[PDB]
């Protein structure tokens, strides 16, 4: 018969860090290792937090790590052990016939374009990423992207994005530990506002250690923006792979239970009846297993 | 003037479209005061009045060549992805004209007390009987919120679109498009 387990957790794969964002001069960002991290300062309008640059600082370098871990079918918790074997052999027949290649191409595009730099981005005037793959400490391959030729709509491909992309496919494989260090610079102004993550006097912004930061889930919310097999109409371009697709700024939910194209029936028509849809809508099945969370019933 | 420019945004997952119009209106403004000159003026095709919304158009009013080196300039790098351009591309014709203005308001009756110390050397009784709570002016206006490069102030620059006038007169405009005089074509 096989019903769906009553139980899945799935693990995050794709592991960002909190998001430390300096401050410094652009034309010197090869020396960007001691520069002053931005301060959340408080200021009275009621009393708010703000966070900008320092007055002779016209560059945010936002930086964070990514652990790319593989393994990403399997899930952590799972009660029905036939259901668990299916959806094994599922991931693996997926994998099988396609790697981890489209998925991990539209990840290294979102780690190219800054689009982690969430509201440090629309109003740059100029955005360097710099991607390290860090194995035994030191680096192994240095990246270096212009974000902003890069864009967040369009998926285009690119030398060395193919090669950022066969490294989180070999990461997300499970052939290989990968862990990038990904540093990016925004010519914002000098002293402009930089806009780190808010917490919850009304406005309280997010510090790690007297130093603002982004969230890590905020980070990895902009970097699981690769849905662009939704019913797609206004002219909208991805989305975050959520079940359900939903964007909570535009209050609408696309992919539609109502609709065949949410993530739950997709994935209970490709395990249990062995309906597999096409490849994108199966590309968006395996990016929600990438993205874990608790998939089942009461 | 008889080109126009419109600019619409792109709708984003990330982003509402009242906060990409205040980055399209900052960076234009940093954009007129890059050009200089009196002769720029924008305009918001989609205005709903009746919810206080701007849309998601502007549109801007200039010559030809200005409209040609706007699309080329920096003021555009970082917002290429959020936009979406038209062509610089001559009014149509007929079409009524208003003044797009600026409308500041006393909406803060401690600035004005301050400034009743700074001019009268009163005291901060004799300011506050002098000026009451009851003078300051909420308004029903669309508005874009722009943060200062001078002072380190956030403010809302509210948008009145006048009223509709079947001919245009001479005026120049600011530096944030807006009229100081000028009008555009409405359509």
């Amino acid at each position: 018969i096989l019903s769906t387990a009553s139980v899945l957790a799935f693990e995050r794969k794709l592991d960002p860090s909190d998001a430390l964002m300096s401050a410094g001069a652009w034309a010197q960002r090869d020396a960007s290792q001691e520069w002053p991290a931005v301060t959340v300062r408080e200021k009275s309008v009621q009393t708010v937090d703000v966070a900008n640059l320092p007055s002779d600082a016209d560059t945010l370098k936002v930086r964070f790590t990514l652990r790319v871990l593989g393994g990403a079918g399997t899930p952590s918790a799972c009660n029905d052990a036939a259901y668990r074997d299916k959806l094994l052999q599922t991931v693996a027949t997926y994998v099988n016939d396609q790697g981890f290649a489209e998925l991990a191409r539209r990840y290294a595009h979102n780690l190219a374009n800054a689009r982690f730099l969430w509201r440090n981005r629309v109003g740059a005037e100029a955005v360097e990423v710099r991607i390290n793959h860090i194995r035994q400490g030191e680096v192994a391959r240095a990246w270096r992207f212009d974000a902003l030729a890069i864009g967040l709509r369009d998926f285009k491909a690119d030398a060395e994005l193919d090669a950022l992309a066969e490294l989180i496919a070999s990461g997300l494989s499970g052939s290989g530990h990968v862990l990038l260090e990904v540093v990016a610079f925004a010519r914002i102004g000098d002293g402009q506002e930089v806009f780190p993550s808010q917490e919850l006097k009304s406005k309280t912004l997010y510090s790690v250690r007297d130093a603002a930061a982004i969230h890590s889930q905020k980070i990895g919310n902009a970097l699981r923006t690769i849905d662009t097999w939704y019913p797609d109409e206004d002219g909208l371009g991805p989305i975050a792979v959520e079940p359900y697709g939903s964007v909570t700024s535009q209050g609408k939910a696309y992919r539609q239970p109502k609709q065949k194209l949410d993530f739950y029936t997709l994935l209970d028509n490709w395990v249990l009846r062995d309906e597999a849809p096409a490849v994108e809508q199966q590309h968006y099945v395996i990016a929600n297993l990438i993205r874990g969370g608790v998939f089942g019933e009461a | 003037m008889d080109h126009y420019l419109d600019i619409r945004l792109r709708p984003d997952p990330e982003f509402p479209p009242a906060q990409l119009m205040s980055v399209l209106f900052g960076k234009l403004h940093q954009a007129l005061v890059a050009q200089g000159g009196d002769r720029i003026g924008v305009s918001f095709p989609d205005l709903d009045e009746s919810r206080s919304r701007l849309g998601e158009r502007l549109r801007i009013h200039a010559s030809a060549d200005d409209l040609r080196a706007l699309l080329a300039r920096p003021w555009l790098e970082g917002l290429r992805d959020h936009l979406q351009f038209g062509e610089p591309a001559v009014v149509p014709h007929p079409t009524p004209y208003r003044q797009v203005s600026r409308v500041q308001a006393k909406s803060n009756p401690e600035r004005l007390r301050r400034r009743l110390m700074r001019r009268h050397d009163l005291s901060e009784e004799e300011a506050r009987k002098r000026i009451p709570d009851t003078v300051a002016r909420a308004l029903d206006l669309p508005f874009v919120t722009l943060r200062s490069q001078s002072t380190g102030q956030h403010f809302r620059l509210f948008i009145r679109h006048g009223p509709l006038q079947v001919t245009a007169e001479e005026g120049g405009f600011t530096c944030y498009g807006l009229s100081k005089g000028g009008f555009v074509p409405w359509f």
